RNA sequence: GAAAUUGUUGAAAGGGAAGGGCAUUUGAUCAGACA
RNA sequence: GGAAUACUGCCAGCUGGGACUGAGGACUGCGACGUAAGUCAAGGAUGCUGGCAUAAUGGUUAUAUGCCGCCCGUCUUGAAA
RNA sequence: AAGCUCGUAUCAGUUUUAUGAGUAAAUAUGUAAGAAGUCCUUGUUUAAUUGAACGUGGACAUUUGAAUGAAGAGCUUUUAGUGGGCCAUUUUUGGUAAGAACUGGCGAUGCGGGAUGAACCGAACGUAGAGUUAAGGUGCCGGAAUACACGCUCAUCAGACACCACAAAAGGUGUUAG
RNA sequence: GCCCUGAAAAUGGAUGGCGCUCAAGCGUGUUACCUAUACUCUACCGUCAGGGUUGGAUGCCCUGACGAGUAGGCAGG
RNA sequence: CUGACCGAGUAGUGUAGUGGGUGACCAUACGCGAAACUCAGGU
């Protein structure tokens, strides 16, 4: 990507990165006083409780859902390091009906080898590099229970758009910093 | 946050309401068989044992003959979880083995006369641990006034 | 009984991913790049500094 | 009272999907008849060789 | 923290019969790339018929100051929306760089006019190389040759809460 | 031979209320075990 | 024309100090260091040392102080009224 | 509450695809996204088994007909309390200064903040240990910077943080900038 | 933009008080700080759910989620 | 009687602020988004 950018710049052209196919969404507001529409949208995304997030496939259907829950969630484009740290620290794989930690590659293999994923690294690759079995891996991963950001959210008031100096909204590149503090 | 009920109980029974000692022994035996055999027959028999008296209508001896007339069912063993009641409407009873919790005096006498052999559920399980060559008959439920 | 955390206690990290041992050999984080003389095009530079 | 193209297009798409399934069974290939939502646009190279990028300078006031 | 300058170019994503639009560009001041892109979209939507859904940012690059260490008299034209109808405003700020000049302008507008960031429009900022064309007295006074002034009533800061010397100024 | 109420002796506190909750200092009192 | 620094992100880079927790209870499993024997920071604390062996720690209560606490039941869309 | 029959189960207070409904949007409202479906052939009211209808032969099993999520779906018996509630938001009407339609709260609600509050901002509650935050604050009462940086105020009832219990036009030879 | 009038009553009174004027007032920007029964990590009681157990069976072990509440229902004491 | 970077991203509208304003009202960010109208063609 960087080589293509340099070539375009040196040849009187402006290379544009492909629109990100993966986003990370973290709940920012509580349960009380949530209108039914955003409440149902968050429920479908498995954002049961505040300071919890899940990986969402970037699609026009999911984009419209995110548009509705915009005031209540903060999301962006996670980096490889952030995804790896999340999977290694808060990585809990869904088994029949219980939340079991991914403490060994054997556990992942016994419940996700049907699709060729048999190790935590393979799951991380499928998540960051959205593949055909992205939905299966995303559903298999339990929603991440994230702590509050160490050092504060960095804004006087959370309930404002990121463009307006708040916390929610689109923080595409700054989502990694928030995730690292919250992880 | 929650989406379903805070705490939801299972929609199936665990132990019979009756305190009969012998019935509980059969329940224990069938639970062990179902857990260590996974046979659908054992699971069905275990589930039927938890049904109440109303939900366990008696099966007439004529109804046993009804099933035995099916193609290939002449030699199948008939298992009735409830009680087998006699029926004078049938004048000839095919010679067959019947397994049930309780057998009425008339039904037992008719079965013995017809060359059959009344048997308890435990004996049937001993003969058929996996429920092979077994037939299950459930008595009419709409018959009871409701 | 207790969930141990990767990124520290390197035994668990090596258990989860044997490639971590190979990662350390070259360290896979400080690899030297290759310099190139791809000077930016005149149009881009003119449009950047100028309005 | 209501009878519109809503269902007619569904049957037309069903027929098209059946034809595509027949084609993919005759020739080895993924059936690919499952509709997919609009996907993000891929990367591409844009050049200003044709027209210089003008500056708007939001003067209107 | 400090404001950043980004060059933002929009494409107005092409389609058949509408290929390769003119690639409009703008100069945007913002603290981060996201805010710069949002402001660029806000200006573009008002200027002509374009939208974020039907457009994309061709490229964003930070415009570093050519001479970060040099005193310049920056001429500023700003349209600010007060409680009543908005009106034009021309200001001059003696600063070291465009970023610093814009940062000082924002504070000056917020203080002397209560104009918030939402209501501030940056029409144009241009360095004034000439000297005879300066029109604002408060910046002109600083251009006098060999200018020297004192700092009367200097006040010091004390770490301890109690002082025995009863300090003085200068 | 109970409580409401009262007197004697011992202890404690009390500047227009008392009583209660988390938390500790001081006074009194108290059970247990030591190849 | 030759460089750094600033900003930014990465390091399955190193390391000092402080706080809480010691839950499980003979082995079985996943891993690392070793030619091997074996060892280990690898599915939950071990090793050594000192004082006391008693009102020393600790419980009950009298009372000292940091903060809080409105008067019980019924009724009322609502009460301390 | 008691449960009964089935079980991967069809579903969804949500989006996307297709289009009705509207000089006429937006929000919503209606139907579908098929295995209980599609196709070739063929048996038992039209002039004609021409066709409807239900069967047999044959072709496709699951990228099988969009996304996401689902402590499963349906079914039977019976019953304790309420059937007058109050506050807040949007639309409509009325109006110098209340009546109908929507959704969220209190009533049934603790905890932090607004010195207190039922309608407010956070957040909904097992008993404990450590850490990070929300709103709210960093002169003392009151735990936190008499923190940093840019501009304005002399007020003889200044000023001091939405709901809070709230005034402007206008006048001033007060003051700052256009 | 800031200030006075515009905004006149009756016991004495309240940005909450003390109190403050390059504010400890006003608009805005930048940092570190205090914490709720909220969030993150862990110990324990209980409810629920999924498994193991023929060698105190309603018994014992492992795993996962949760604990608001008036009228009222059930269950265990 | 059709196409259009044509009205116009205008009117209008869902969502959020301890946003401004005594009030009337207004601006911002996440979106949707027209018609009459204009040019040409049609008849």
């Amino acid at each position: 990507i960087i080589q293509a950018k340099r070539d375009a710049k040196a040849a009187g052209s402006y290379y544009v990165e492909a629109q990100h196919k993966l986003v990370f969404v973290v709940r920012i507001k509580g349960i009380n006083k949530i209108p039914p529409k955003p409440r149902k949208v968050l429920q479908l995304l498995r954002l049961t409780r505040i300071n919890s997030g899940t990986f969402v496939k970037v699609t026009k259907a999911t984009l419209e859902l995110l548009k509705l829950i915009e005031p209540y969630v903060a999301y962006g484009y996670p980096s490889y390091s952030t995804i790896r740290q999340l999977v290694y620290k808060r990585g809990f794989g869904k088994i029949n009906k219980q939340r079991v930690p991914l403490s060994d590659n054997a556990i992942i293999e016994a419940n996700l080898g049907k699709y060729g994923i048999l190790s935590i690294d393979d799951l991380i690759h499928e998540i960051i590099t959205v593949g055909p079995h992205f939905k299966q891996a995303n559903n298999f991963l339990w929603p991440f229970k994230l702590s509050n950001p160490s050092g504060g959210w960095g804004v006087p008031r959370k309930f404002k758009h990121f463009i307006q100096g708040g916390s929610f909204g689109n923080r595409e590149e700054f989502i990694n910093k928030l995730v690292k503090s919250m992880n | 946050d929650h989406t379903s009920k805070q705490h939801k109980r299972s929609g199936h029974r665990t132990a019979p309401k009756s305190d009969n000692v012998y019935l509980k022994l059969l329940v224990k035996l069938y639970t062990f068989l179902a857990r260590r055999t996974d046979a659908p027959f054992n699971k069905v028999v275990l589930k039927a044992l938890f049904l109440s008296k109303i939900n366990r209508p008696p099966v007439s001896v004529s109804r046993i003959a009804r099933a035995l007339k099916q193609e290939g069912a002449a030699n199948k063993t008939v298992v009735v979880v409830g009680t087998v009641t006699d029926d004078a409407r049938i004048f000839e009873f095919p010679k067959t083995t019947v397994a049930a919790l309780r057998f009425t005096a008339g039904a037992r006498a008719k079965i013995v006369k017809a060359g059959g052999e009344c048997i308890t559920l435990d004996q049937l399980a001993v003969r058929a641990p996996k429920g092979q060559n077994t037939l299950i008959l459930r008595g009419p439920r709409n018959s009871r006034e409701a | 009984v207790l969930k141990k955390n990767p990124l520290k206690n390197k035994q668990v990290l090596l258990r989860l991913n044997p490639y971590a041992k190979v990662f350390a050999a070259e360290k896979l984080g400080s690899k030297k790049a290759e310099k190139t003389g791809t000077k930016p095009a005149a149009v881009f530079t003119e449009t950047l500094k100028h309005d | 009272i209501k009878h519109s193209k809503c269902r007619q297009e569904f049957l037309e798409r069903v027929k098209a999907n059946a034809a595509k399934r027949a084609e993919a069974k005759a020739q080895g290939v993924a059936v690919q008849l499952k509709r997919q939502p609009a996907q993000p646009r891929e990367s591409r190279i844009v050049s200003t060789e044709g027209n210089v990028p003008q500056t708007l300078a939001p003067v209107p006031y | 923290a400090h404001f950043k300058e980004y060059q933002v170019i929009g494409r107005r994503l092409p389609t058949e019969s509408v290929p390769e639009p003119k690639l409009f560009r703008m100069r945007i001041f913002a603290s981060n790339e996201v805010i710069a892109k949002s402001r660029y979209w806000y200006f573009l939507q008002k200027l002509h018929k374009v939208k974020k859904a039907s457009g994309e940012i061709v490229s964003i690059n930070q415009i570093n100051e050519a001479h970060p260490t040099k005193v310049k008299n920056f001429g500023v034209w700003v349209r600010y929306d007060s409680r009543s109808g908005t009106h034009n405003m021309y200001k001059e700020i003696r600063d070291v760089s465009r970023v610093a000049a814009v940062e000082t302008l924002y504070q000056d507008m917020a203080a002397r006019h209560r104009a918030r960031f939402r209501s501030i429009h940056i029409l144009k900022v241009a360095e004034i190389e000439k000297t005879a064309d300066v029109k604002r007295q408060y910046v002109k006074q600083f251009l006098t040759k060999d200018l020297k002034f004192p700092l009367p009533h200097r006040v010091q800061k004390s770490t301890k809460t109690f002082s025995y010397k009863r300090p003085s100024t200068f």
